[PDB]
């Protein structure tokens, strides 16, 4: 098995930057009857792999010319000459010279764009949920720039710790901004002993945190 | 146009066997090379093996021993990859992509396929709204304690496609998924317009939907 | 149609580049019964390294062989002429390229 | 031995790496009259470069074929069934090296 | 033993074809690739071609253009050459060779084959005796005015062969060879021994022996 | 077609003296699965070519350790330790790589054995042959070395020009010497005018130039 391995693996391109990654396999790529056999994918999160590149240096029809290739035998350059926001993706290399066909690790490109402040919106537990005898509160973090946020719980307030979890979306390819979801979970019991539930939230983009909150008891 | 759809998504039990169908449509089936590629969780791409749908001559990845059966039906323009002796770690996106020769590589691609290997039971979920308690509101649906994965959250029947966040499904200590599908919509619409998310858990036939009031 | 009929009844597959396997083709209503057809081993062919080149592809060589089937069903004296295609070996060729 | 018969009657030759052409073997006294057998255009196969590789050698892929032969001579309505080989292709093969 | 014998000798009009057989022996014909290779007059050595007896499988030198055709026997264990459209220039000594994979190359050969392309008539030699007019004597034979070459020059039916010398032909303004095979001899033996030397031309059908007589 | 270039053309060698051939490829003699078909032949005048050395360094069975091969790619040695009379004749190098297969123009090797002597015979025409019309007296200068002698014809004391030829055999396997023949051609009518006829010889090894002649009417 032929091993590609890729250089970087994750890069933080501000748009209209240019990028550049490598790839190395462990052996020449050069087929006996003269063809180079190495190709450039672009994967987007849940999504098939899209051709970019194929054979060194040809783009796939449809393949905007910031994107070229070059190289031979064992090492190849994948450019982009400006970073748009719908290039986040992971990228791959891959080899067909040689049975088994082999993809390099794949690099990450995040789009290093401006900070955006997230939108901060909460939920209450529904009725048919507290019929089931637990309570979910959520606290939504809308379109932010960059990842890194910092959502505390504050039940009648006093912090809240190991009772919430997170999911982060992947970079959107139009806005370049993630969103975060946190979900708090009590017990119906513990739910109704308290009055005061709030979401405070750190950002880049915010001046001084953002707390969103309810009192059950008007939902 | 030139398109290949796969099998949807399935939850295996550790030493079964997994069959992914690939149907091919938009070109002579027997022309071209099927060739199966799969992705373990936040994992690299792998090359699993290749047919030629005109004689059923294959090739195989040997890291994968003889656990992998790739065939193909002409007559329904189908191929089809058969995983055998399941592991944990076959836990993956399975993928067909249609090979050439000017290109030499796999220019068509199908959706993909989840296989989640695991002895845990298929279950339903359970779809909950997420109403407020001020000129830009939200609300959403809490898709929660379902498995196996994937589940697909529409709005108003796809109408309501702008604006919605369905999250990345979470493991709780349930051994259940949880996730939340959300949208951003303007406060004056609230009353002059009816918001319902469509819940479809394919693996356990359970299709849900809910009417999202405040 | 009907004529009198009297009865007077190399390691290749494994040295070639396109190596093939025989299987069992057995019908009790043919004459002859088993047939043994080749399949070849790979899609691609074995190159000068004995590695599977994939750029070159095994094929199966076809020819047009003559078969008696009993007629009318299970007649053990009385039977058709068919044509049926049976892969004898395989061979290496260069693939061809399609573009439109 | 008599039984009633009812009668009911890809440029891999040049693209293999082991060429043929074929070549008509004709018997009027013989049903198939017309059988065109493969005879392999090189000593040698060719390899990547296009050239005769005299290292490997191009194989006849022969085969027992059922042919019908007019019993006694000249006698329309009456056979006898023979097998005849026929070569239907070539293939590529590394050679036997002999020593004692 | 492994062994290759060829046609004798011959002359062919210019745009005439020529045909050499090959008989081999002491080992399995079909098993063995048979290759012709040429020499023309004091020129070095130049293959003709390949045939694989077991299948009638050839390969030829492009240089001869379509003018070799090779050819084998399996019954009479007999490769054969055939050269077509016959120039001056193809005058020379044509081999037999048996190839093997061990070795690679032709190991085992056959004597040859001369082959005159002329439209010279073909003539039977004259043999003359050559004897003196002191311990040793020097007695031989002038094999004059033949043409094509060659002759086989032997002395008492091959049983003198120690200090015997049959010169190379040389080309008289006749457009006919003339040569002379000679014997050392002790002055002794002038009486009590009898030489005579035996001349053969195959190519005219002519075996002369002559007596020295001093 | 592959060029086959031997260096030197011709070789003359001391018995008991080593002796070199090189053998340079226009292209490289490597097979594409490794083995490297190049070969070196022997041939004796009049005979088929003797194999010595097979795949660049394999001594062929009954061939002495004298003989020795090496080279790579393109570049080629045959070695003889010690040069035997035996050993007279044309070496060849060959390729069997590629079609079609080729040969070097060939090296001749001469025995440098040491000066020997010519001994010199006279033959007066037969008298069937007179009956022809023609007369030819036959000089033999046998077994000397080197080859070049000079061999005069005199007839009547009348030195003769452009009425003979000259045949040197090829230099013996066992002793490395040549010998010579040379042939005065006249008619029946020249030949019966005239007496005396003498075969005159020059050569390295004689302290003075050797006649043998004979009177026409003894014979």
């Amino acid at each position: 098995d032929i091993v590609m391995t890729q250089t970087p693996l994750s890069l933080s391109v501000t748009p209209g930057q240019p990028a550049s990654i490598s790839c190395r396999s462990s052996r020449s790529l050069v087929h006996s009857r003269g063809n180079t056999y190495l190709h450039w994918y672009l994967q987007k999160p849940g999504q098939s792999p899209q051709l970019l590149i194929y054979k060194v240096s040809n783009r796939f029809i449809g393949v905007p010319d910031r994107f070229s290739g070059s190289g031979s035998g064992t090492d190849f350059t994948l450019k982009i000459s400006r970073v748009e926001a719908e290039d986040v993706g992971v990228y791959y290399c891959s080899q067909s010279t040689h049975l088994p066909f082999t993809f390099g690790q794949g690099t990450k490109l995040e789009i290093k764009r401006t900070v955006a402040a997230p939108s901060v919106f909460i939920f209450p537990p529904s009725d048919e949920q507290l019929k089931s005898g637990t309570a979910s509160v959520v606290c939504l973090l809308n379109n932010f720039y960059p990842r890194e946020a910092k959502v505390q719980w504050k039940v009648d307030n006093a912090l809240q710790s190991g009772n919430s979890q997170e999911s982060v979306t992947e970079q959107d390819s139009k806005d370049s901004t993630y969103s975060l979801s946190s979900t708090l979970t009590l017990s119906k019991a513990d739910y109704e002993k308290h009055k005061v539930y709030a979401c405070e939230v750190t950002h880049q983009g915010l001046s001084s945190p953002v707390t969103k909150s309810f009192n059950r008891g008007e939902c | 146009q030139v398109q290949l759809v796969q099998s949807g998504a399935e939850v295996k039990k550790p030493g079964s066997s997994v069959k992914v169908s690939c149907k091919a449509s938009g070109y002579s089936f027997t022309d071209y090379h099927i060739h199966w590629v799969r992705q373990a969780p936040g994992q690299g791409l792998e090359w699993m093996g290749v047919i030629n749908p005109m004689y059923g001559t294959t090739d195989y990845n040997q890291r994968f021993k003889g656990r992998v059966t790739i065939t193909a039906d002409e007559s329904t323009s189908t191929a089809y990859m058969e995983l055998s002796s399941l592991r944990s770690e076959d836990t993956a996106v399975y993928y067909c992509a249609r090979y050439d020769y000017f290109t030499g590589t796999g220019v068509y691609w199908g959706q993909g396929t989840l296989v989640t290997v695991s002895s845990a039971s298929t279950k339903g979920p359970s779809v909950f709204p997420l109403a407020p308690c001020e000129s830009t509101a939200a609300l959403g649906c809490l898709v929660k304690d379902y498995f196996p994965e994937p589940v697909t959250v529409s709005w108003n029947s796809g109408a309501l496609t702008s604006g919605v966040h369905t999250f990345p499904a979470v493991l709780q200590s349930s051994g259940l998924y949880s996730l939340s599908s959300v949208v951003t919509v303007p406060s004056s619409s609230l009353g002059t317009k009816t918001y319902t998310c469509n819940v479809d858990h394919k693996p356990s036939n359970t299709k849900v939907d809910k009417r999202v009031e405040s | 149609r009907t004529v009198m009929v009297n009865l007077n009844i190399s390691d290749y597959y494994n040295r070639s580049t396109s190596p093939w396997n025989l299987h069992r083709n057995e019908d009790p209503e043919r004459y002859p019964s088993v047939i043994w057809e080749a399949k070849c081993r790979h899609l691609g062919c074995i190159n000068a390294d004995g590695n599977v080149d994939y750029h070159m592809n095994s094929v199966p060589i076809q020819q047009e062989i003559l078969v008696l089937r009993r007629e009318p069903p299970h007649c053990p004296n009385s039977f058709r002429l068919e044509k049926i295609l049976v892969s004898v070996g395989c061979t290496c060729v260069t693939p061809i390229v399609h573009h439109v």
